[PDB]
RNA sequence: CCCGGCGAGGGGAGUGAAAAAGAACCUGAAACCGUGUACGUACAAGCAGUGGGAGCACGCUUAGGCGUGUGACUGCGUACC
RNA sequence: GUGAAGAGGGAAACAACCCAGACCGCCAGCUAAGGUCCCAAAGUCAUGGUUAAGUGGGAAACGAUGUGGGAAGGCCCAGAC
RNA sequence: GAUGUCGGCUCAUCACAUCCUGGGGCUGAAGUAGGUCCCAAGGGUAUGGCUGUUCGCCAUUUAAAGUGGUACGCGAGCUGG
RNA sequence: GCUGAAAGCAUCUAAGCACGAAACUUGCCCCGAGAUGAGUUCUCCCUGACCCUUUAAGGGUCCUGAAGGAACGUUGAAGAC
């Protein structure tokens, strides 16, 4: 139910060795507007694959 | 002797003239092309490697393509190996059809069983459930005790607990061969075989005999 | 001055080949362990491996006195509840003849990372042929 | 003056002997938590040190073969009240 | 007598048993109990016997042409067993 | 300055002084079926009525319904008669 | 049990030889080269130019980015992730 000894700071670091985040490998560039965006996602300006999807 | 790799088409029944219904599993055994022959001198054992079916050309890696090109056969969907029983001879590029099972009368079928995922002890190991009433407190399907007192002081290896169930290699032995259809590349075997529809199956003559 | 200590990166190791046909298992093993540890060298250092590489041939022809050929038993536990397995000297020779000499020498070597390293220098073959001619082993009448 | 949401919090400028005295403000210890550098560490079993001890890094030196950090491997070794 | 209030070496580990009483330092020598094929420091030492059971390395009444040694006796080339 | 007590439930694991199955000697062993001893631990080894019961008696099955160790196994797994 | 001495006989045993059980090793099914003793077989890919120096399994710049992998997307009789 509860620990019998205090775990060390070394053990705490070992458990967190798998907690590191992963950054996006790369960002796609729109063919028309040229702005960076997440792959398969619309751009901040409303473009997608150079089609100018709704941006209202 | 050697066997063949086929695909599970489904299950059906065959009606005999004497009013008997035979449950049969339909296995589609396409021609198997031998891609490599192994001998004692080079590999230390005798066996043949075969392939079946077809694979998309653009999805065949260069290392795989070179292997198929050496044998001069079209790429299949996989590679399987069969040991030779000291009396068999085969040549690279040879094609083996379902006629091999013409006079076998009994085969062994192995495949990947359906995956049940994480399964409890009741389902996985046929554990008996505890009382559903009479005061039971949150222990209707729990395993119960898992060991003894201080003396051992541990849980023994191999203890039956909950875990992954299914989705593993399984073999069913001594299945009657009901029909062999060379024209349709079909093999009918009495009874059920492991795996879901469309999965790969390996058929060999019965070892028990 | 300080006592001389062997250096692991400047120690000289030689290659020897030994024939085990007709040799008593225990008496052969002690000599092999002695040379694998380097106890026969004046540069012997307890914390450094100063031994020599030894090749043992005809490991399946070792001899045992008395009735040990059928009475000596090798026990080992697999880790499961059943676990306990055994095999006689005769059975071991038929199945894995190399293990007979290997097991005897292992028990005669020190226990620990260094003792494990020493055991790596022992090559045991059941037959009379070896493929280490490039190392030019020297015949050792032991 | 600048970044920021006419924020919070900062970077300059200026005051002062001192702003690492900026109001969460004299001095600013320890537990505890971080960044950087050197060395060791993914076939090895236990009060974690001690005796022996290679290698590596670095400071020396009229090569002076010493000092400092690290510690592969090895003998012994079951805290305190 | 020892431990208690006593460390060191031996008995695998083992306050009370065996050897022996630690003022400090030494990378010098001789011994005690106990030991000398390898783990593990030192005799694969010398001479004459015993054991074949891994006895050695767990045990009784009792049982048995196992085997070594010793002192006597009965019957025997008038031919014994 | 706390090691929770019988019974049941769930889940077990080992011993062999063996309940069944397997292999043998003797028999006051004709056969069938038994008695007794030796070897053997691979697997198998009842459901109900009464009682909190373990046990026991009783009813009816089974090739057999074995004897013991495991904190008289198992309450940080359940129950609480 | 066979043959057979020690012991002229006898004797399954001392030399030698043959039978003998659900136990033992295999045969059947599954996992399995982290088997650091890290194995074997087949196939595929990469065929630039310079500089510094404590000069070696050394460091750096430019050019180059293959086989393949990963990521992302549509998803599965695969799945807690």
């Amino acid at each position: 139910a509860v620990q019998q000894n205090k775990p060390t700071r070394s053990k705490r670091g070992m458990r967190r060795s798998h907690d590191a985040l992963t950054a996006v490998t790369s960002l796609s560039v729109d063919k028309t507007s040229g702005e960076k965006h997440l792959r398969h996602h619309i751009t901040a300006d409303g473009y997608y694959r150079g089609r100018k999807v709704i941006a209202k | 002797m050697i066997g063949l790799v086929g695909k599970k088409v489904g299950m059906t029944r065959i009606f005999t003239e004497d009013g008997v219904s035979i449950p049969v599993t339909v296995i589609e055994v396409e021609a198997n092309r031998v891609t490599q022959v192994k001998d004692l001198a080079n590999d230390g054992y005798r066996a043949i490697q075969v392939t079946t079916g077809a694979k998309k050309a653009n999805r065949v890696t260069k290392p795989e393509a070179g292997h198929f090109a050496k044998a001069g056969v079209e790429a299949g969907r996989g590679l399987w190996e069969f040991r030779l029983a000291e009396g068999e001879e085969f040549t690279v590029g040879q094609s083996i059809s379902v006629e091999l099972f013409a006079d076998v009368k009994k085969v062994d079928v192995t495949g990947t069983s359906k995956g049940k995922g994480f399964a409890g002890t009741v389902k996985r190991w046929n554990f008996r459930t505890q009382d559903a009433t009479h005061g039971n407190s949150l222990s209707h399907r729990v395993p119960g005790s898992i060991g003894q007192n201080q003396t051992p002081g541990k849980v023994f290896k191999g203890k039956k607990m909950a875990g992954q169930m299914g989705n593993e290699r399984v073999t069913v032995q001594s299945l009657d061969v009901v029909r062999v259809d060379a024209e349709r590349n079909l093999l009918l075997v009495k009874g059920a075989v492991p795996g879901a529809t469309g999965s790969d199956l390996i058929v060999k003559p019965a070892v028990k005999a | 001055m300080k006592t001389f200590t062997a250096k692991p990166e400047t120690v000289k190791r030689d290659w020897y080949v030994v024939d085990a046909t007709g040799k008593t298992l225990g008496r052969l093993a002690t000599e092999l362990a002695r040379r694998l540890r380097g106890k026969h060298k004046a540069e012997y250092t307890p914390h450094v491996d100063t031994g020599d590489y030894i090749i043992v041939l005809n490991a399946d022809k070792v001899a045992v006195t008395g009735n040990k050929r059928t009475d000596k038993v090798y026990y080992h536990h697999t880790g499961h509840i059943g676990g306990i397995k055994q095999a006689t000297f005769e059975e071991m020779i038929a199945r894995r003849p190399e293990r007979v000499i290997e097991i005897a020498v292992k028990g005669m070597l020190p226990k620990g990372p260094l003792g494990r390293a020493m055991f790596r220098k022992l090559k045991v073959y059941a037959g009379n042929e070896h493929n280490h001619a490039a190392q030019q082993p020297q015949v050792l009448d032991i």
